[PDB]
């Protein structure tokens, strides 16, 4: 069942150097079994790891899903990441038990729709990046603000309330 | 040292920059980011590749713990080309 946003921030490991949640990618990628620069060398993708974060803040809190990526040591070896946000995005929304996600088709909608409520988000085809961002978004004073990053800059900002 | 960031503040050393880049002051850390934005546009699709594959936050990131990790010796160096080196070190044109 849907996680409360503290337990599942609790279990996120941003990737925002400023965070007080902060974690570098070479940390997150040991935990579950891979050295970052074996990954970087066969794609630089790997670079991008908002979905690898969003992947390991899920299973920490018990949610299912399937990743392409197996999980080789730890808590969670035999289970998997899914390192492209759109495509964690994307079971999240067709098939988990947070539900569909709200979908809105540009930034000030997204803005007052999210208005101040938290939850996950995934922006959605960023401008001048070849893919999208998964993350955990909450007000603080009367702005939104992400875990790792926002990136309103974007096609489509879907939202799962949590609460 | 600098006080704090301003477009005046010219060969800014990569001490100056990594104290502004880490601020509390959410300003001051988004100048020192704008800094960095003027110094990847200078560089990306030359030394490094590239913005279609690095988010922005990725980027900041590799730079933040480039600077982290740098010998305190190099950080009289020039900002601009400790920061192009963190990321073609990295992240090469192929």
């Amino acid at each position: 069942m849907k996680p409360l946003y503290r337990q599942l921030k609790s279990s996120h490991y941003s990737s925002d150097y400023s965070s007080p949640g902060y974690l570098a990618a070479e940390a997150v990628y040991a935990e579950i079994g891979y050295e970052l620069d074996t990954l970087l060398k066969q794609n630089p993708g790997y670079a991008n790891t908002c979905a690898v974060r969003m992947s390991l803040a899920l299973l920490k809190t018990g949610i299912s899903f399937k990743g392409r990526l197996p999980i080789k040591k730890g808590a969670y070896k035999g289970k998997t990441i899914e390192p492209g946000a759109k495509l964690l995005a994307d079971q999240l929304h067709r098939s988990s038990s947070f539900g569909k996600a709200k979908i809105f088709f540009n930034a000030p909608d997204a803005e007052k729709g999210i208005g101040n409520k938290k939850g996950v988000v995934f922006f959605n085809k960023i401008t001048n990046y070849d893919g999208g961002h998964i993350d955990l978004i909450e007000p603080e004073n009367s702005l939104l603000t992400c875990h790792s990053h926002c990136y309103f800059n974007c096609k489509e900002v879907w939202f799962w309330e949590l609460s | 040292s600098i006080a704090h960031l301003t477009s005046d503040d010219v060969n800014l050393p990569g001490s100056d920059f990594f104290r502004f880049y880490r601020s509390a002051d959410k300003q001051e850390k988004e100048k020192a980011r704008i800094y960095l934005l003027g110094v990847l546009d200078a560089t990306e699709g030359k030394s490094w590749c590239q913005y279609s594959q690095l988010q922005t936050v990725t980027l900041q990131e590799f730079v933040f713990e480039f600077f982290n990790k740098l010998p305190a010796a190099r950080l009289h160096e020039r900002a601009a080309p400790l920061i192009e080196e963190a990321l073609a070190t990295r992240f090469p044109c192929k």
